[PDB]
């Protein structure tokens, strides 16, 4: 936590989410590259320790 | 557009929007900096017969 | 089958004539745009049909 507030890197999945909100997938097909990378990398938990 | 001929068949088309590392000719940094397009689409071939 | 009439005029500014270099960059960015989507590739390609 000291190395928390020393850094001035501060992380945001945010980009992740705005490269990957582009990325969508037909109506018919059920496998979906895109969705499975949001949920394995759960842009939306901010538990970075 | 192509027939049967297997040396002929498009794999990939990739657009690039940056230089990589220091190159500046665009001829030279495409190759290993574009980004591939492309979606499917699922029809009815019963419809289509 | 258009019509243009022949005559002497008032003059008049119709700006709709663009270069090739223009129109090949802003469809290589409409292609970047709409690579990976295939949720707005549906309504043209229906508007189309």
């Amino acid at each position: 936590v000291l190395l928390q507030r020393i850094s001035p890197l501060q992380i945001d999945p945010t980009i992740i989410s705005n490269t990957m909100s582009t990325v969508s997938e037909s109506t018919t097909q059920t496998l979906s590259p895109a969705s499975s990378i949001l949920g394995k990398l759960r842009p939306s938990n901010s538990d970075f320790s | 557009y192509v027939r049967l001929d297997r040396d002929r068949v498009p794999t990939m088309v990739g657009v690039t929007r940056q230089s990589r590392d220091t190159i500046t000719q665009p001829a030279l940094s495409l190759s290993t900096t574009n980004t591939t397009v492309g979606v499917p689409l699922a029809l009815d071939a019963r419809a289509i017969t | 089958t258009v019509t243009s009439p022949y005559a002497p005029s008032v003059n008049r500014l119709m700006p709709y004539r663009i270069s090739n270099a223009e129109r090949q960059i802003s469809q290589i960015i409409r292609v970047m745009n709409i690579g990976n989507n295939a949720t707005v590739i549906q309504p043209v390609l229906q508007d189309i049909s």
